[PDB]
């Protein structure tokens, strides 16, 4: 029962991370891309918090080290490690904003 | 569009702030029916039958009958587009006349253009609501001076071929002679089938004091609005009977159904005001925009509404 | 006294509950009915001659040309609207046709008014035509409602 | 497809028109869903 339990600890990690990603998310992009709007237009989770990824690289990644370190200037399909790396320098970025 | 267009952006934001009109106190909520037309006009075919003499007696031979006649009638219903403009400040030119507790040139009666289209709303649902009553359009107090409507256009105080009730001048404020008017009239309505159906009363305040008091040597648990109550509970199979009183009325009392089977309200889905995306722009600060409203869509069966008017002196 | 504004404050708030008769005061500036192509000028204000005729007026030279209260031979516009900060009065000219409340010297739909020596319109050259009676807003304030057809014999 | 609606976003005027309409009947839907009428 403890594999139940590991994947509950890991459960836990990612909603902690997914609500730390929305609640960010929520006082720098917009309004309109709030979850229960989204989940209306009919994104999954999961793609719902890509989507918050991609456009906070956005908004705080200059597209210069999009298209360098990440290789392309569309965000559209880099997913990934490379899209970790991208959110860990935006989370860089607003911290010396 | 919100990004492009900031007006757009305000007025979305700013029409949650505008008041409901009151003319829905007025209509049940079947009694009223949107349409899908700016301008232009909406027919209906009814038919009628009737008896042209007294029945042929069948004795013997004879080939001379009396005949059954039918007649067709086409009712229109008219719908006309009015349009007012309002100078307001840019959207850019708002920061230089911010002020302490204020936005707005008061020496020269300038508003920001969110605060200067709710205003401008406000004052046209009441034109809208004063039409939807009495059926003109006027913004003298006297009414004279009205705006030349198309024919087919008619509220509720103005439809023809109703019953209409006079009360004297000398008995102004004799409630009995006022009640005896009003039941004259009720015994002339022709409800017909549609009986069975709530009735709506519409007062002027005047006739709204007068009703609170005691029914006339004073009775007792028994007011003149009481009495009323039961006089048209009577017609209409004991059913729901409603007062409201409106300001806008003057020496009138209003009695009809709230049937849509005898009176039913079609208004234009773009009635209320809405915003023209034409603003007139300048090297100045002052701009202009323009508000859009449609008029007409009230249909009432004849010799379903009791009109009474108090003559004053 | 006679400012579109007044300088005298309102002890109490206004009831803005009735949406009729309530545009005939003096401080409606501008038209009653207004197109987007009309032509509108500002100029010096000599005196006070909002809602009135005016007539150009010309100094020794120092100072540009200002705009007096008048009419007669002599009009030129009607003042539609005045900025008291700056003393700049605005001037629809005669070339175009206005159609709003002006200044009626101390009267029927119909009637035939021209401009006098102090910029007031009077009854019968025709310059425009009343479209209302006369409302009294002073002891000696009158306005009425009048469209300007520019001049004519 | 209202103004009521937060995630509506007009493409257009006539867009946006349409939801003030619809916003309109909405709220008037809704007077007469809360409308109580005083009986006597």
């Amino acid at each position: 029962v403890e594999e139940r339990e590991r994947i509950e600890k890991q459960l836990l990690l990612e909603a902690e991370r997914i609500n730390e990603i929305d609640t960010l998310a929520k006082a720098h992009l917009s309004n309109h891309f709030n979850k229960e709007v989204l989940l209306a237009k009919g994104y999954t989770l999961k793609d719902i918090m890509q989507a918050q990824r991609r456009e906070l690289v956005r908004k705080f990644v200059p597209i210069e080290q999009i298209k360098a370190i990440a290789k392309v200037s569309d965000i559209s399909h880099i997913d990934g490690e490379i899209l970790e790396q991208l959110v860990s320098l935006a989370k860089v970025n607003i911290k010396l904003r | 569009l919100f990004d492009e267009n900031y007006y757009a952006k305000a007025v979305a934001n700013i029409i949650g702030e505008v008041k409901d009109p009151i003319m829905y106190k007025w209509f049940s909520p079947d009694q009223i029916e949107d349409v899908d037309l700016q301008m232009g006009y909406q027919k209906t075919v009814k038919w009628d039958a009737f008896l042209n003499a007294n029945p042929t007696t069948i004795a013997n031979e004879v080939n001379t009958i009396s005949t059954i006649g039918f007649s067709s009638e086409v009712v229109r219903l008219n719908y006309l587009k009015l349009q007012y403009k309002f100078r307001h400040l840019k959207q850019t030119s708002e920061k230089f006349y911010t002020s302490d507790s204020y936005i707005g040139d008061i020496n020269n009666n300038l508003l920001p253009f969110a605060q200067a289209y709710k205003l401008a709303s406000s004052e046209i649902i009441k034109l809208i609501n004063h039409f939807v009553l009495t059926g003109t359009v006027s913004i003298q107090k006297d009414g004279k001076n009205q705006k030349r409507l198309l024919p087919n256009m008619y509220g509720l105080l103005n439809m023809p071929e109703q019953i209409k009730e006079e009360v004297a001048s000398g008995d102004k404020d004799k409630m009995d002679k006022i009640f005896e008017k009003i039941e004259a009239g009720l015994s002339k309505l022709e409800l017909g089938d549609e009986f069975s159906t709530p009735m709506m009363v519409i007062v002027d305040p005047a006739t709204s004091l007068k009703l609170v008091k005691p029914y006339a040597a004073a009775s007792s648990c028994e007011k003149w609005e009481d009495v009323l109550i039961q006089t048209i509970k009577a017609i209409n199979n004991r059913e729901d009977v409603y007062i409201e009183t409106s300001n806008l009325l003057k020496h009138k009392i209003l009695i009809y159904p709230l049937n849509s089977e005898l009176i039913k309200f079609k208004p234009s889905k773009y009635m209320l005001p809405t915003p023209n995306e034409q603003v007139d722009k300048d090297s100045t600060d002052v701009a202009h925009s323009y508000i859009d409203f449609v008029l007409g869509g009230l249909l009432a069966t004849r010799k379903t509404i009791l009109q009474v008017n108090i003559k004053q002196s | 006294a006679l400012m579109k504004n007044p300088q005298q404050d309102s002890g109490l708030l206004s009831n803005s509950i009735d949406f009729r008769d309530q545009n005939l005061i003096f401080s409606n500036s501008g038209g009653v009915c207004t197109s987007s192509k009309d032509k509108i000028e500002n100029y010096p204000a000599k005196g006070y001659p909002y809602k009135r005729g005016v007539k150009l007026s010309f100094g020794d030279g120092t100072t540009e040309l200002e705009v007096e209260a008048g009419g007669g031979d002599d009009l030129y516009g009607v003042c539609s609207d005045i900025d008291e900060f700056s003393g700049m009065a605005t001037v629809i000219p005669i070339t175009n046709n206005f159609t709003g409340y002006l200044t009626l010297k101390k009267v029927n739909p119909g009637d035939k008014l021209n401009f006098n020596q102090h910029g007031e319109l009077e009854k019968v050259s025709v310059n425009a035509i009343a479209l209302s009676k006369a409302h009294k807003l002073t002891e000696d304030l009158f306005i009425v409602l009048a469209s300007v057809f520019g001049n004519r014999a | 497809a209202s103004l009521l609606d937060s995630n509506f976003v007009p493409i257009n005027f006539t867009e946006f028109v349409q939801a003030i309409s619809n916003t309109y009947k909405q709220r008037r839907i809704q007077f007469y869903e809360n409308l109580k009428r005083h009986k006597r």
